[PDB]
DNA sequence: TCGGATGTATATATCTGACACGTGCCTGGAGACTAGGGAGTAATCCCCTTGGCGGTTAAAACGCGGGGGACAGCGCGTACGTGCGTTTAAGCGGTGCTAGAGCTGTCTACGACCAATTGAGCGGCCTCGGCACCGGGATTCTCGAT
DNA sequence: ATCGAGAATCCCGGTGCCGAGGCCGCTCAATTGGTCGTAGACAGCTCTAGCACCGCTTAAACGCACGTACGCGCTGTCCCCCGCGTTTTAACCGCCAAGGGGATTACTCCCTAGTCTCCAGGCACGTGTCAGATATATACATCCGAT
């Protein structure tokens, strides 16, 4: 019977590992390509400088992980530890972005 | 009590702006309190001298009124009666042995208000009963709950300003924030044989017999007179993290106790440290601790032990210094 | 030629790595398409706004200064790409 | 205090020179005593305290300059 | 043909951690961060000092303007030591 | 002091005044410029700057480094009361979180 | 026995009929002299247009009617249906507030 | 200054329980627990302190001695809180 | 059109092209101001004051008020979904809210 | 005494336009003159801001126009956007 | 379902003060003309963006077992809503006083502008040591079994 | 309570590489000196509106009593997230190759600022009347205890 870890245990491990750390935590590649979806459906045959691509990535990162601690903050309300859908939308909604 | 203007005002004090003579007799004989403060810190004495109104002060003067107490910005009624010009309410003061050394928060006395010749020789040297424990078990919680119920008094968990008596388990005052908040707003210190003793005799008797001698006498002392603050024009700025009483447990004790927090690092050779002109009321008359009234509060877990404990206007005192100021109502000095 | 269907490649493991430095202990199942909408709103907003600088300009490069102007333009002012 | 106090005075070179001054000293004092260290003619010295210039006129004691305090000095003439 | 220099606060932010760290170096990222926050700081306080002219009909922006752009932009302390600095400064350069 | 040396100099300053005022003039903020706008504000420039590189380079020396990262200045930032509101809706590339968890998710 | 409305209706009344008017709801005279108490803790002997108390009240009205719609958003999200403080502080501390 | 000076104190108990309760009706709140009415004036200080600092710090700039309602306005603009009526 | 009316009319609006293009020119914006520059802020704030005021008499008409208050402007702007985004951090003197109870707090 | 300016004439005339019928009081014209000149200093701040970062020192209407789809909302921008374009042709010509 | 008790909506007089319109005028906008520099256009250079392979391997995807957390039901007790009688002080109106906002007129000192000059600061070279990476030994959380 | 095995992270030392920190040439932007016109500082005067006080009315706040609905704790179930192992996909890195389009420079013209003259558009003020506020009376919809 091998060693295991109860659930919650490797999840603080993440947790304190990726707030000690500050590298970008999403694939470029696939962040580039939908970057580029979204541009082709503003404006067709559009170049991007790598630093437009790399500012993008750092703001989405810093949005998202932001919103996540609200979203934390919302579920830790409701007497829960588990975020959920309706956690983010009330983030949103008190933020000023959903209405 | 007795309502008041939005001002602060009582009855008593508008009679004495006014000088109404047979309104102030008539107060006073009443039972109205001469050692009222309205909102920014003037008693009836001090709005009597200000104006010049000899026959108001010296009614006041009868019925025990305070002469040594301070003011707005810690003026005393002897800064009011020298800084108008009133020879006669000072000739009075003194009479009555209101102090001609006493300083405000600028560090003046009332000779410096003046200029005139007579009178610069003059002064020239020729409530319900709220109770609270700290840390106590069951069976004392319960009994001290037993005895406001029977009392008719409100009973707190958590300390708060309206607190008049806070009972210790010890001898000693422990060294808790509940003992601290209670010894600087001047609560009553009693030691637990007082409640059982009530329990024991069924009358609110004596309490002068369970005050712990040269702790909170000093502070009850100090409030009883309507004095400044233990730490009245000192400024703190809390340094590094803490383990033994944490960040918000200091700050509260200290803003509780006068002084105010700061939130920069006080830097000796900046002009927003050097340029603090205030002055501590409750340090020793002579050292350094009057004018350097800026502390950099740091616990002795981190140790950093400077090279000098003083530079400029700015100590650097560990918590425990901290401590044994409010355990002893003292400013104790580093030196 | 167009490209489509990239939001698919914020990945679950991504998100679950940015809901860590979050805070987050336990994330629900249905966080992830949550997640991958709101983000689509986010990089709209911010593309649309850098495109338009970028037409502006009479350019056919968007550069890192229309990204870092349009982040200002909506309150989310970012630090170290020029400006 | 009150009896005698030990200044800075803060260069534009970034040296600080310490001088030992009455605390009933005036400005005049102070900057002969700058003369004296520093060889610098007082015609030349200006000097800063709380963001304020000080008049030769009136003394150190009624500009509320404590023991240890800084002040400024500023080349008026021939600076650098 | 030449290249057109741009201009930063690199070397005087090195000049001032030099004076406040002798020891410590910093970073090309770091230096480009601090040079954003300059810029952002200095838009800032301009901008806030072009509307107080414009609120009160002056056509210059003085010394003054910027005093009170510095205190309603910059947060207590900061604000307190900031207008001390400033204050230090133009009584020095005037003086 | 009224020098020839140069305004920053004469100032007592590290940051450009001669540059901060053609900044001001070119800039597009008011019709004139007086002389002593320039040195105000870049006393204030260069104190902040002072200020988050000082907190900056003592974050570096918490970790054992002699060289101020995007981190540093995160952690400088966030870590002060006042600087974390001057720059609340800033966000600093390479520079991370303040690693903090809720009480409630830690084990009992 | 008289008649008594059950509780919960007369909240309701209340509700519609202060969101149908206009009028300010905190009394004039005691925010006047709170908006003269704190500013005399900035500056000494100020005097203060009518109209700018007017629009002092105008603002903080606003400002916490808002307020207490995020609060019952907050409560909501919790199951519950009184807003309590940990609401106006959840509230509050998402809108970037409070930190 | 030879004269005294007189100070208002504890007027934020002016904004009565009563007055909380509506401005939370209007909000749509239907119950309302009985430590909100404490919470709330807190609350009510701290925007009233932002606020008027920054319309007084106004006033000063311009010499003046009266804070008028384009103080507030702009205070209140100045945090994002643009309030129309009342000028500008 | 190459006419002489008044530039308001030459322009076909009635907001005041001549007062645009003064404001414009002594706003500190920019060193020079086109021609064209105040006929198009014209045309545009003509187009957004026109909506507004399209959006409140309508809600005047339906409170059966035959003049515009700030209550109307407030639900004009609060019920159409983009004037609401325009001036959703805007706070307008007796406006209002909108009348919405929470689905939650309804009888059962 | 001192005259001080105003948009409410303008207002009133573009009100007769739409509801010749209906009018206006004294607060909500107040409320409409700091909408429009809350849009005017949004839309001017934003030209002024496009024409510092493209080196220009003129404020043409193609810096209005982009100010315009920058600030405004969609339908909003589109049709302020024909509004303005409209104007300019029919001033031109 | 059923009928009182109640709160809100609908209809009529009528009073007022605020909205809409007219008038004098004066200042700001418009028309004409001149000069100069900003911006449009053309041409060129070369950087840096896009596209393509090939390999390696870090990471994503999938599956499964199980435990812990979400959620529903239930009971209690306490604190909040509702209503009534009492108390406070807000609101209104009116009078009286004066500080200070607001405007006008001199007139001086300061900021713009222009020409000349020269040293500060930027771009390019380059070189060493700070930090990254790696590899082994040591310590410390973790968890299942007593 | 407690020890003990397995993982995870940290500590210490060795190697190397590339970027930070300093040097050198040069050029252009900041500094100096003089002139000029006007912005704004200062003095004075007007008159508005902010402040203070007083008395009366009554609306709103306050205190209290009662009851019930809702918050909160507890228990039980079950399902769905987590942790871990294995397989597969495609990110990432290194390389090379083209060429588009971003910068840069030179020239030129035409668009806008600046000045002056002139006059009507819009602002302040004065005045009539009618839209909306308020009082008064019913009528109907809603709530709730009791059927």
């Amino acid at each position: 019977k091998p060693h295991r870890y109860r659930p919650g245990t490797v999840a603080l491990r993440e947790i304190r590992r990726y707030q000690k750390s500050t590298e970008l935590l999403i694939r470029k590649l696939p962040f580039q390509r939908l970057v580029r979806e979204i541009a082709q459906d503003f404006k067709t045959d559009l170049r991007f400088q790598s630093s437009a691509v790399m500012a993008l990535q750092e703001a989405c990162e810093a949005y998202l992980v932001g919103l996540f601690e609200d979203t934390n903050l919302c579920a830790i309300h409701a007497k829960r530890v588990t975020i959920m859908p309706k956690d983010i939308q009330l983030a949103r909604r008190i933020r000023g972005e959903r209405a | 009590a007795v309502k008041r203007n939005h001002r602060g005002e009582t009855l008593l004090h508008i009679a004495s702006i006014k000088g109404d003579i047979p309104s102030v007799e008539y107060l006073l004989q009443n039972g109205s309190d001469p050692n009222v403060k309205d909102h920014a810190g003037w008693t009836p004495l001090h709005e009597a001298c200000n104006h010049g109104h000899l026959k108001v002060v010296e009614l006041l003067l009868q019925h025990k009124a305070l002469v040594n107490t301070t003011g707005y910005q810690n003026d005393s009624p002897l800064h009011d009666a020298a800084k108008n010009g009133h020879v006669d309410i000072v000739k009075l003061l003194l009479s009555y042995g209101a102090s001609r050394n006493a300083v405000n928060i600028f560090g003046l006395r009332p000779v410096d208000y003046t200029d005139d010749e007579s009178m610069k020789s003059l002064l020239l040297l020729p409530g319900p009963l709220v109770l609270i424990g700290s840390g106590l078990s069951s069976e004392q919680q319960k009994m001290l709950s037993e005895l406001a119920v029977i009392l008719k008094a409100k009973k707190y968990t958590e300390f708060d300003s309206t607190v008049t008596h806070v009972v210790v388990p010890g001898d000693a005052v422990q060294s808790t924030l509940k003992c601290m908040l209670g010894i600087l707003n001047g609560c009553w210190i009693l030691k637990f044989e007082w409640v059982k003793a009530c329990l024991r005799r069924k009358v609110c008797e004596q309490e002068e017999k369970y005050e712990i001698p040269e702790g909170p006498r000093r502070s009850r002392l100090n409030r009883e007179q309507l004095l400044p603050k233990l730490f009245d024009g000192c400024y703190f700025y809390l340094w590094g993290t803490f383990k033994h009483h944490p960040k918000d447990n200091l700050i509260k004790l200290v803003t509780a106790g006068g002084g105010q927090i700061l939130s920069r690092k006080p830097k000796p050779d900046s002009d927003v440290t050097q340029t603090i002109n205030t002055v501590a009321y409750h340090a020793r008359p002579d050292s350094d601790q009057r004018f350097c009234t800026q502390y950099i509060i740091y616990e002795d877990l981190c140790n950093y032990h400077p090279e000098r404990v003083r530079q400029g206007k700015v100590w650097k005192a560990p918590s425990s210094w901290f401590i044994d100021c409010v355990m002893s109502f003292e400013l104790l000095p580093l030196d | 030629k167009v490209l489509r269907d990239n939001i698919q490649g914020i990945t679950k493991p991504a998100i679950r790595r940015l809901a860590r430095r979050g805070g987050v202990k336990r994330i629900s199942g249905l966080i992830y398409e949550e997640t991958r909408g709101v983000l689509k709103v986010f990089l709209e907003n911010v593309i649309r706004d850098a495109v338009t600088y970028t037409e502006h300009a009479k350019r056919k490069t968007v550069t890192a200064m229309d990204v870092v102007y349009a982040l200002k333009r909506q309150g989310r002012t970012l630090y170290g790409f020029g400006g | 205090h009150h009896h005698m106090m030990q200044i800075f005075v803060k260069t534009l070179t970034g040296k600080t020179i310490t001088l030992e001054v009455e605390p009933s000293d005036t400005i005049e004092n102070v900057k002969a005593k700058i003369q004296d260290k520093e060889g610098i003619p007082p015609d030349q010295q200006r000097l800063i305290f709380a963001g304020k210039q000080l008049e030769d006129g009136r003394t150190l004691s009624d500009y509320n300059i404590q023991k240890e305090s800084t002040l400024h000095l500023v080349l008026r003439l021939r600076g650098g | 043909r030449k290249r057109s220099r741009k201009e930063s606060y690199s070397i005087y932010v090195y000049k001032v951690l030099k004076q406040v760290h002798p020891d410590t170096g910093i970073s090309s990222k770091a230096m480009g961060i601090m040079n954003s926050f300059v810029n952002d700081i200095f838009e800032r306080i301009a901008g806030e000092a072009s509307r107080l002219a414009h609120y009160n009909k002056r056509s210059t922006i003085t010394s003054r303007e910027i005093q009170t752009a510095v205190r309603l932009l910059l947060p207590g302390e900061l604000a307190k030591h900031a207008v001390s600095e400033g204050t230090k400064a133009v009584t020095k350069y005037t003086s | 002091s009224a020098k020839a040396k140069t305004r920053s100099s004469r100032a007592g300053l590290q940051f450009p005044v001669g540059r901060v005022h053609r900044l001001l003039r070119k800039g597009n903020y008011s019709e004139r410029v007086g002389a002593g706008a320039p040195v105000y504000l870049a006393a204030v420039l260069e104190y902040l700057t002072a200020e988050i590189l000082e907190l900056a380079g003592n974050a570096a020396r918490d970790n054992k480094k002699t060289r101020i990262i995007p981190r540093h200045l995160q952690l400088a930032i966030r870590n002060d009361e006042e600087l974390n509101k001057l720059l609340g809706r800033v966000t600093i590339a390479q520079g991370g979180v303040l690693p903090n968890i809720q009480a409630v998710l830690l084990p009992k």
